[PDB]
């Protein structure tokens, strides 16, 4: 902030992850998560990045004060039954119709839901710790959606290029995001031989 | 400030004049 | 979070009636003092109730002086 | 004075500097026995586990499971470990050079020169020899012929040091085949590793197709052809139920009486949901209630539950099905397409065949043998080998080893040694000396007189025959190209770059603090 | 420590962890002490690093050896509240020169 | 101090920020300050 | 004071005196004593050559020439002063915070005509929003914010799905309404000492207000005396006249530490003191020293009277009750000039 002549370092992401030499080091202007695909099915990479932050899980609502139903006939249970599905083809409809391309959620997932989102070629990202997607929506100029319903067009994240990363030769692997605009956030990520180098 | 050797000398005084008003003393385990 | 002790105390000095029930601000049973703040005394907060009371007030005893001690034993006496 | 909490250390740059030697050379020392084609292999046993042993000849695992408090040790026991998760192998070679680099270091110590230098001027040996590396790497692009060729030479060389050594051709095609069913696909998880007593080692293969160690349900189809084949992880035997955890109140026991009966119809249209798919095989992760299971068995329809999503990823490779979730448009859901499931029993167990698969893209190794750490360490054999194989795949340019090439490197800082000159060319006298070691520590285990031979194979590539290398079958120089003794320039250079590093770090403490262990 | 030629330390956590480092602070952080003062000198690095950073690569030894020099005007029985001004004096010197 | 025959190390482009060396010194001649302000220790016994 | 007072007549202890008679004379002597204290202080409002500050100022000079910042009273006098001009009149120190920020040359340590904060907390967008407001408006929330995190406690019970849905929907209508309450009040700045929903902030970084939650009240406390605004726990009554107003707001690093930032409020009584300093020790001493400095000073804004230190007093006692002794006979004599021979001691 030549403006403020200052920098806060949390806009920094230090990220090292051992393996390959130590040149193999780098910053990237943008963001390196710990995550893979919610789905393994998901495609490895995408060259648009329509994305979308949001915090709400992929789940029946649940308004967290005390609250339980009362089903109490066939058709309670049925249209209960109905919702259920019908409500997952809610969001699903949602977000296809912001027209985004893909996503990501702070927390997990319906497994149904998660097929889903793959059935329209909506890869994402779920379980996704705090700050990083913060990071994520500086780097991205995106917004966090609580919900689907409030979520339009104009919130939703976009990067140059995003493309997991199959790092380890035998690991599991990393989500790295080639933002290629203007950042107030970037990340370093460091390779090297040794935990403690 | 006046107050501040005025209040310490009065109170070292009864301090004495409470410390030199004991003959013995007791103690409880 | 005045004890019972301090609210009996305090509805006499004020000769006005406590009321268990929150609402009915009675006139009759309502307070009525001379003057009442709070005050600084000794680097402790004080609350104050300065009170003429012709009909005769359960008044109150300041003790000044640096040993508590001399204090309990002074309040003996007095 | 007394400074630190009771049972705390300072140790100053000559304890300091020894201890972490010390050690340094036991583990090597510990574990040189173990590389080499005619290396051993060692074995380790729990404290308390009711013997929990591993014969293993992995130094890494080695070192894994071995306890050693000198921290500069942990040091490289960490060092191997991302080695390990590098290549596999060589953590053998890359541990033990490492420590030569250490040894003859202090050596210079005794020669009083300051470390500083001696990170200096091997940072130089070091900058020479990976480039002096580079300069011998060899491609072998679309020529299939030898790029296939070669691919079997790589494998052989990481094979023949392992305990299945004496079938080295067998295993070779395994890996072969089975890396190439990869189709460029890195992961290792696409090869299951089956394990289970009996059998020769020689029995142990790879299916043309896939096996599945799980049970039938009810009695559906026990072998299936042309196979119409479903992945789900939609619970059955978990009830599908709404999260939150709505009650259900009611005053007449009739009201939960069709209930219990609606949540059937519930269950049975799912299903039938499912059928409308006109698949004959279907499969989950999830546990899967057997009424559902009776209705499949009345569709005399086959499926299995409760694969874990390692196999499922493994069923979709195979088959190209898309696990999926609530069905609603089959026309949307591409199915997995087999020619034939059959069940076939193995050793004691029947196992689930999976023939004239459509994807040759997941795969998985019988493994029949004598010993469970037989087993076990045959695993962690092709486990690397593998993992060098993928590596060999995603980079596809090779170099000779059997030592030779290390012995260019030497020779080429052997060279730079002289353009040095200063105190520096003793370190570079020191690095290069360190790295013809090696192939002197291989000839050791293999018993033949090592310091001729090194001499000599110096004296070739001192001429400049890069191809002689030496011999594991009968002891002597040769043409590694006839011989086919070629491995990863990345292995090597993780190799040789590590070490680097290693050295870097090990030299540049001065004092060891440890503090009060709770 | 200090220094481009300087050679760093290794730590040995009570848990049985390592870490090897050069950071003065980390260095301090790390280590066990029982002395009150040296106690003072972590936190002083501490303080002094995520004030500014490296230069803890010698902080301290700006402290000791003044210390260690300041020992030597006792030695003469110069009083240290005397010792304390002057150098204080100097210090404002240093900076205004610098 | 890589033994180059140049002490400028303006030359040799070594540099450093004023206020790295300005606190560091400032600081630590607080630090002394007090270190020598304090004569008596009483130490508990572990 | 005390045991030299107790280290003279010890030898007259040795004699078999009655602790009254000694006791006596020391009633006698410190009245006495006090009052000749009162006939030499010093005031200066009846003079010409004060004002009112410089002779507080000269006190803690005094008073602050002995503890551990001692080469830097002349520094430090100012700002007390000054800010103890700001304490009127309710004249505690409850209001004046210190904050003993680590690291920082001391000299470099600052004191804010206003409020800022040692604290924070990192909740999602927390760093997205801006953090200049030039000149904001400032609400005071003590009500938290956050879809009936810990509210009364309350089962519901609900048939048609519809309703479900319409609930949990009107659940954070609840939320967003306070913050439509928050945003159409038009102020920039909001504080609560409870937690505060992730979310709004975000709302607030979408429509560019700063936030904040978890406050300390006692900071909160300063911060509505600081700025004049009201605390508030209803958002609905809320009105711009309870709404704090400051000259400018910001936040900054220190210490690499996370701080809010806002003075320059004219009518602001409170301020607060960032204390640099880069030992653990020194904050809490300074602070202690800081402590009796404001205390001192504040009892001299309440008395305007004075006296020259260095012992100067004690010795005109000692000498004043000394010719007194010469007056009264006897077994007191002794005691007087004991109490004057003590008395010189410091």
């Amino acid at each position: 902030d030549m403006e403020r002549r200052d920098v806060d370092f949390e806009l920094i992401k230090v990220e090292g992850k051992v393996g390959g030499r130590l040149e193999d080091t780098k910053l990237i202007k943008g963001v390196i998560v710990d995550k893979d695909f919610s789905h393994p099915q998901m495609p490895k990479k995408v060259e648009d990045a329509k994305i979308a932050i949001l915090t709400c899980p992929f789940e029946p609502p649940k308004p967290k004060t005390k609250h339980k139903l009362d089903v109490t006939s066939v058709e309670d249970y049925k249209a209960l039954q109905k919702y259920e599905k019908e409500k997952f083809e809610e969001m699903i409809q949602q977000i296809k119709e912001t027209g985004a391309n893909l996503a990501i959620c702070q927390w997990g997932f319906d497994d149904e839901a998660n097929h889903l989102l793959l059935q329209n070629n909506l890869p994402a990202v779920r379980w996704v710790g705090g700050p990083e997607i913060e990071l994520i929506a500086i780097a991205t100029g995106g917004r966090i959606v609580p919900r689907f319903s409030e979520l339009t067009a104009e919130k939703l994240g976009f990067a140059g290029l995003v493309q997991e990363i199959s790092f380890g030769t035998t690991k599991d692997k990393m989500l790295v995001i080639e933002q290629c605009k203007n950042s107030r956030a970037v990340t370093i990520f460091i390779r090297g031989g040794n935990k403690m180098i | 400030p006046a107050m501040v050797r005025i209040n310490a000398l009065t109170a070292a005084s009864e301090a004495a004049c409470l410390i030199v008003s004991v003959d013995e003393t007791i103690k409880n385990p | 979070l005045n004890s019972k002790w301090d609210l009996r105390r305090l509805c006499k000095t004020v000769g006005a009636t406590a009321l268990p029930r929150l609402t009915p601000p009675v006139l009759e049973e309502m307070g009525h003092c001379d003057s009442v703040y709070l005050s600084e005394v000794g680097d402790t907060q004080v609350v104050v109730f300065k009170h003429e009371k012709e009909d005769g007030a359960i008044s109150t005893i300041v003790l000044r002086g640096s040993t508590d001690n001399l204090m309990d034993d002074i309040e003996r006496a007095v | 004075v007394n400074i630190f909490k009771a049972g705390a250390d300072e140790e100053r740059a000559e304890t300091a500097r020894l201890t972490s030697f010390i050690g340094a050379i036991a583990i090597g020392d510990l574990v040189k026995s173990t590389l080499g084609p005619k290396g051993m292999d060692k074995i380790l046993l729990s404290s308390g586990r009711d013997a929990s042993l591993m014969v293993t000849n992995d130094g890494a695992t080695i070192l894994k499971n071995i306890g050693v408090d000198n921290p500069a040790a942990k040091v490289l026991v960490d060092m191997s470990r991302v080695q390990d998760d590098e290549v596999g192998d060589g953590t053998t070679s890359v541990t033990v050079l490492a420590a030569e680099l250490l040894r003859e270091a202090e050596s210079l110590i005794a020669k009083k020169i300051h470390p500083q230098t001696i990170i200096a001027g091997w940072r130089e040996a070091t900058k020479a020899a990976r480039e002096a590396l580079l300069s011998s790497a060899v491609d072998h692009g679309s020529d299939e012929v030898k790029f296939r060729q070669d691919l079997m030479n790589i494998a052989g060389t990481t094979l023949s040091s392992k305990l299945l050594t004496h079938h080295k051709d067998h295993f070779t095609k395994l890996a072969v085949e089975a890396v190439l069913r990869l189709k460029g696909s890195g992961n290792l998880e696409a090869i299951h590793i089956i394990k289970k007593l009996g059998g020769s080692l020689a029995d142990s293969y790879l299916d043309e197709g896939f096996l599945l160690d799980k049970k039938i349900g009810v009695n559906q189809p026990k072998r299936i052809e042309n196979a119409k084949i479903l992945i789900a992880n939609t619970g059955m035997d978990t009830d599908k139920i709404k999260i939150f955890g709505s009650r259900v109140r009611v005053d007449s026991t009739a009201k939960v009486a069709e209930i219990e009966h609606a949540e059937k119809e519930k269950m049975k249209e799912k299903v039938e949901r499912i059928l409308k798919h006109g698949i004959n095989c279907f499969i989950n992760r999830q546990l899967i209630y057997n009424y559902p299971e009776q209705l499949f068995g009345a569709a005399g329809v086959m499926a299995i539950e409760h694969a874990d999503f390692a196999g499922v990823e493994r069923l979709a490779l195979v088959t190209g099905g898309e696990i999926a979730s609530t069905f609603d448009h089959p026309e949307l859901v591409k199915l997995g397409s087999c020619k034939l499931i059959e069940e076939v029993m193995i050793g004691e167990d029947k196992l689930i065949h999976f023939s004239g698969v459509a994807l040759g893209e997941a795969c998985t190794i019988v493994l029949r043998g004598a010993t469970q750490q037989i087993l076990d360490e045959a695993e962690r054999s092709l486990h690397d080998a593998l993992c060098v194989l993928a590596q060999t795949v995603k980079d596809s340019r090779t170099v000779y080893g059997g030592g030779c090439s290390e012995m260019l490197m030497a020779h080429a800082v052997t060279q730079l040694a002289n353009r040095t000159p200063g105190k520096e060319a003793v370190a570079m006298e020191s690095y290069a000396k360190a790295l013809r070691m090696l192939p002197t520590i291989i000839a050791d285990n293999a018993g033949y007189d090592s310091a001729d031979l090194v001499a000599q194979l110096r004296a070739a590539h001192s001429e400049g025959n890069t191809t002689a290398g030496l011999d594991m079958r009968e002891g002597t120089i040769g043409d590694m190209a006839i011989l086919g003794i070629t491995e990863s320039f990345q292995v090597k250079r993780q190799v040789l770059l590590s070490a680097a590093e290693a050295a870097e770090v090990i030299l540049r403490v001065d004092n060891i603090i440890k503090a009060a262990p709770r | 420590s200090l220094g481009p030629n300087g050679l760093d330390k290794m730590m040995v956590d009570k848990d049985g962890d390592v870490t090897v480092t050069n950071d003065g602070a980390t260095i301090l952080s790390m280590m066990d002490v029982d002395h009150q003062i040296a106690k003072l000198m972590v936190e002083l690095s501490k303080s002094q690093d995520d004030e500014i950073g490296d230069g803890t690569t010698g902080v301290v030894v700006l402290a000791g050896a003044l210390l260690e020099e300041a020992e030597q005007l006792l030695d003469r029985g110069i009083h240290p509240i005397r010792i304390a001004d002057g150098y204080e004096q100097a210090a404002r010197v240093a900076i205004e020169h610098l | 101090c890589l033994h180059k025959g140049t002490n400028d190390m303006k030359q040799q482009h070594v540099i450093e920020t004023l206020i790295g060396k300005k606190q560091q010194i400032s600081l630590a001649t607080q630090m002394v300050r007090m270190i020598l302000k304090i004569d008596d220790i009483r130490k508990p016994g572990e | 004071l005390a045991a030299e007072f107790l280290k003279q007549v010890k030898p007259y202890v040795e004699e078999g005196l009655h602790p009254q008679i000694i006791i006596r004379a020391f009633r006698t002597a410190t009245q006495l004593a006090v009052n000749k204290i009162k006939e030499i202080a010093v005031t200066v409002k009846k003079a010409d050559k004060v004002e009112q500050r410089k002779l507080l100022e000269k006190c803690a000079m005094t008073a602050l020439s002995s503890k551990l910042i001692s080469q830097q009273k002349a520094f430090f006098a100012k700002m007390v002063v000054d800010a103890v001009m700001m304490l009127d009149d309710l004249l505690q120190l409850k209001m004046i915070g210190i904050k003993k920020v680590q690291g920082g040359a001391l000299e470099d340590s600052q004191l804010v005509a206003g409020v800022a904060f040692k604290k924070t907390f990192s909740y999602a967008g927390f760093e997205m929003q801006p953090k200049k407001y030039h000149n904001p408006k400032i609400a005071l929330l003590n009500v938290e914010l956050e879809l009936k995190a810990e509210k009364d406690n309350a089962e519901i019970r609900v048939h048609t799905v519809e309703d479900y849905q319409a609930i949990v929907d009107a659940e954070w209508n609840i939320l967003y309404d306070k913050l439509e309450k928050i945003h159409h009040s038009g102020a920039k700045v909001v504080l609560s000492k409870l937690p505060i929903g992730d979310v709004a902030t975000q709302y607030f970084a979408d429509r560019d207000m700063f936030c904040a939650g978890r406050v300390p009240e006692e900071d909160l406390k300063r911060t509505m005396m600081a700025c004049g605004g009201s605390i508030q726990t209803s958002v609905n009554a809320l009105s711009a006249d309870v709404l704090g107003r400051c000259q400018v707001f910001e936040e900054t690093q220190i210490g690499g530490e996370r701080y809010n930032f806002f003075t320059g409020c004219p009518k602001a009584k409170t301020c607060t003191f960032i204390l640099r300093g880069g030992a653990e020790q020194f904050m809490e001493e300074t602070e202690r020293s800081l402590h009796d400095a404001i205390m001192i000073v504040r009892r001299a804004i309440k008395n305007d009277s004075v006296v020259a230190g260095g012992g100067a007093i004690e010795m005109e006692l000692s000498k004043y009750l000394r010719d007194y002794s010469r007056t009264i006979p006897g077994k007191q004599q002794l005691l007087i000039g004991a109490y004057a021979k003590a008395l010189e001691i410091i």
